[PDB]
């Protein structure tokens, strides 16, 4: 934990394996150094717009993962934007990010229910399972929602 | 490597 | 679901620490240590252990304990299979899962665990997709990376992930177009003191090593399908066609792969290959006794039995044991009272056997029974189930790959009462 | 023979696959080109002439020309038609008002004898818009299924997120870099 | 001695001259960095963390960090102060309302012992604005003439036209790449 400021500076390096390793470090130690961990959020924001969708998925994973209570609004915006990414892999990672957000902020439950209701209508075979997982995790009692999708 | 295998 | 994973040796030391949701105190492993202490062996560890504020679900395999942590309600089968799969993938990328194999390659295994499990949820589970997201640690790849700055981490999502066949990467080519199939059968059996058949069965499984290029559609069919029942099927097969046409038409993925598994119906008698003559004496409070075992082939279908090993867990009364083997190797560890004899091969000219005297404990009463007899054996070019393939057609490609099949029968859980 | 220059080029990717990008005003063509070349969003004014950038992807050196869609230069596309291999045609996902003109001009461009040998790829940009048309309805209005003897395909895309741009490049790579 | 690696680097320019860019919100720092790296104008949202790009100019590999000016991250600049050589400080040409806060924060940054050895260059971005202040009045409000023992200079600039950006790089090159 003493080495957080030195590592965080490289969070935008163009060397990809260095990217993955620094992502690991931030995921590990974010919850201690709240103020220091704020620094990577802009790089994540930019990565969310990259034409490569796999990079988008990685950025979504990390941006969800950071448990700094300040970044609640930008994360909320991030899931809402990823909601219709038209890239199904990003969609599955979005479902996981929804579960992440609910784990971090209980008070967003109504919005999370709305976005999950949006997700269930997806015809993509590789997102349905994760979306159902999200439903079980966040709102187990919403038997109303799935009725059309049975 | 192909040795030991019955033809099919 | 899964919060974090602790990789702990049978020693009692904690080697690989991982976390996915929140930092779980390492103190939680103390409960595992205590539960291990109460049990009589490492093998006796529960798979579900309850602590005041965490649940531990464990796997035991290859002298390494994999304890995970859970805080919500999750189906036990889910966790147990995910852990067994991380073990399997460790085997695939490093030959095997050992504390040496882990500690020697810390960075790659941490990257792997990060890729596979996301917030305790399954992200990447199929072998081939994981092969392309992160490369195997090939030494030539390592020197190439050092030379050119190339990376072990990919940058493009493999097309198979978004394909209608998520189990195999697309666009794979090999100059040596070939494919191998392996049908391995195990003889589960219990044999009484009288040599009668207590309960026996055949457990059969098809393995397939595929080195085809392109997008082949392989077809596997059998001469005697009626012998197949309760057959298992990987996602790669089209269940509807098997139900209708009784044909294994499928698209195999790359690399090593277990194709289908099956059992043989109890309607047909299981052909037991090996019989035994056996005799041990235990005089009460005597310092010595006699041991006599003779391994014999009963139904070999005209095929040789090889790779034979006999292990016996002697009771506490035994101190030492004076025997001479007719072949193979005689080994006895007095600390664990384990009687291990390497038999090897059986020659019809002379049946291998093991006989001699047992150095017992003086003043120790005779044990109430003789420990049962377990025996390992392998038969090559023979499937006791009598299953046979019919044909191997291919569609979608133009080449004619090398085609071959094997039939190897390896002993199942074969135990002989005495 | 001493062809080592071509082998050296093929060791890294010699495919060029010249592409001409055409469309109507405000379709997003220029933003597509510049995000492919750079990645971000760049403040831009209407383009009245043409641009060029070279992008490398999957060992293919794609070169895309951004000829403007303004009517004041519209007939000028004829001069760029020769020697092209790919024809990018962007359709605004919510230009129901000018969709018929788009289809008419697209059919006219397909009518060029020089462009007879090209492959047509329709990018449905502005996918983010709520009142945006889906792929199916865009195809229905364009009648790209009515086309014959022309390899074709359509792909939904959102430029501000870059959604599917790599995918369109992948499609061209499969077809532009086909068996020959 | 075998120092051929350094000679090879100097045959093309090894100077690095790390630069930290700091300023207040909406000063235009981020646009400056990205136009230097690319050349165009890129649509951008407020930056809440930090960015990095490497730009080469006159055989000098300048590296500029864009740490955000938002108050929610303002004190965090301390962590980047070490090992820097250049301090870019952008001033909005018409931020007469927040100019005093800008000067206070600039003086505070000059008060860092780590930054004692740096060279300060004040970019007066937004030069295009009509109601924009000239260089002289900006200096008068900033009191950069009151500074002592600190090499300094100010340069008017307009990012949307890129006016003087090369010139600021030239000034840094003269001073950052000084006699030693
Ligand atoms: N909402 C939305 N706007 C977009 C999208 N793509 C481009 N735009 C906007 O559409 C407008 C026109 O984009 P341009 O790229 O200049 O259009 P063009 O096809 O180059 O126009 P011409 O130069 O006249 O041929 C700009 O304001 C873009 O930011 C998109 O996917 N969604
Ligand atoms: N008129 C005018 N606007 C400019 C100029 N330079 C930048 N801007 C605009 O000023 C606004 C803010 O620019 P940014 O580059 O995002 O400002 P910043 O300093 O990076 O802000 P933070 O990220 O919050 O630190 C944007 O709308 C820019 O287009 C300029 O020279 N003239
Ligand atoms: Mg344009
Ligand atoms: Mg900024």
């Amino acid at each position: 934990s003493e080495l957080f400021p030195a590592v965080v500076k490289n969070v935008a390096s163009k060397n990809i394996e260095i990217k993955k390793l620094v992502y690991v470090y931030l995921v590990r130690y974010a919850e201690e150094q709240q103020d220091l961990a704020l620094l990577s959020i802009s790089t994540f924001q930019r990565a969310l717009k990259d034409p490569n969708q796999l990079i988008r998925a990685s950025a979504l994973r990390v941006l969800s993962s950071i448990r700094v209570p300040i970044i609640v609004p930008i994360m909320m915006l991030a899931i809402k934007e990823a909601s219709a990414d038209l890239s199904p892999y990003v969609r599955k990672n979005a479902a996981h990010a929804i579960q992440k957000l609910y784990s971090l902020d209980p008070e967003q439950k109504e919005m999370l229910i709305e976005v999950i209701e949006k997700l269930l209508k997806d015809k993509s075979t590789l997102v349905a399972g994760s979306v159902v997982m999200a439903f079980e995790e966040v709102c187990p009692d919403r038997i109303d929602l799935i009725h059309k999708n049975y | 490597s192909h040795a030991g295998y019955q033809t099919i | 679901m899964i919060h974090s994973l602790f990789l702990i040796n049978c020693s009692g030391d904690i080697f690989l620490e991982k976390h996915w949701k929140s930092v779980v105190s390492q103190s939680v492993c103390d409960y595992f240590f205590e539960a291990q202490e109460k049990a009589a062996d490492v093998e006796n560890v529960p798979p579900v252990i309850s602590t005041p504020h965490h649940y531990l679900i464990s796997i035991y395999r290859d002298k390494l304990f994999f304890v995970s942590v859970i805080q919500t309600e999750v189906p036990p089968l889910f966790v147990i299979e995910f852990l067994h799969r991380v073990a399997d993938t460790f085997q695939d990328y490093f030959g095997e899962c050992s504390e040496a194999a882990i500690k020697d390659n810390v960075v790659i295994v941490y990257e792997l665990l990060e890729e596979m499990l996301d917030n305790g949820f399954p992200l990447a589970t199929e072998s081939n997709i994981l092969k392309e997201l992160i490369k195997p640690p090939t030494i030539l790849r390592s020197v190439v990376n050092s030379i050119t700055g190339s990376s072990n981490v990919g940058d493009t999502l493999p097309t198979g992930q978004l394909s209608n066949i998520p189990w195999r990467r697309a666009g794979v080519k090999y100059t040596n177009n070939e494919a191998y199939f392996d049908v391995v059968e195990e003889i589960d059996a219990i044999i009484d003191k009288s040599g009668s058949t207590v309960f026996a069965e055949i457990q059969g499984v098809i393995d397939a090593c595929i080195k085809l290029s392109g997008m082949p559609d392989l077809s596997l069919s059998f001469m005697n399908p009626r012998l197949l029942d309760d057959v298992s099927f990987h996602p790669c097969i089209r269940f509807k066609r098997w139900e209708s046409e009784r044909v294994l038409s499928f698209i195999p993925p790359d690399g090593n792969f277990r194709l289908i598994s099956y059992r043989v119906s109890s309607q047909n008698l299981v052909a037991i290959p090996v019989y035994v003559k056996h005799s041990i004496s235990f005089k009460e409070n005597s310092s010595c006794g006699r041991f006599d075992i003779t391994i014999g082939p009963k139904q070999n279908m005209g095929k040789t039995i090889e790779g034979i090993t006999v292990t016996v867990h002697m009771p506490k009364v035994v101190l030492n044991m004076n025997l001479t083997p007719t072949q193979g190797s005689y080994t006895f560890d007095p600390v664990t009272k384990v009687l291990t004899w390497d038999v090897g091969k059986i020659t019809p000219q002379k049946l291998p056997s093991l006989k001699g005297l047992v150095n017992l404990q003086s003043g120790a009463p005779k044990p109430e029974e003789n420990p049962s007899l377990n025996i390992q054996f392998k038969i090559q070019q023979l499937a006791i189930s009598g299953l046979k393939v019919n044909r191997l057609d291919m569609y979608g490609e133009k080449y004619k790959p090398f085609k071959g099949v094997k039939y190897v029968t390896k002993a199942g859980k074969f135990q002989v009462r005495t | 023979g001493n062809i080592f220059a071509n082998l050296f080029k093929g060791l890294f990717g010699k495919k060029e696959m010249r592409i001409l990008m055409v469309g109507l005003d405000a379709a997003g063509k220029t933003t597509i080109l510049y995000k492919l070349k750079l990645g971000e969003i760049v403040t831009t004014i209407p383009t009245i002439g043409f641009n060029v950038e070279t992008v490398e992807y999957k060992n293919i050196s794609f070169t895309v020309w951004d000829v403007g869609g303004l009517d004041k230069i519209r007939p000028l596309w004829r001069h760029y038609f020769q020697n092209t291999q790919g024809l990018i045609f962007v359709v605004d996902s919510n230009d129901r008002e000018r969709v018929n003109e788009a289809r008419e001009e697209l059919m006219r461009m397909l009518a060029e004898d020089e462009l007879r040998d090209a492959v047509l790829l329709v990018f449905a940009n502005k996918q983010d818009l709520p009142n945006a048309m889906n792929a199916a309805e865009i195809t229905d209005k364009l009648g790209l299924h009515s086309l014959r003897h022309r390899n074709w395909y359509i792909q939904a895309t959102c430029a501000t997120s870059g959604d599917g741009l790599y995918e369109g490049l992948d499609w061209l790579s499969n077809q532009l870099r086909n068996q020959k």
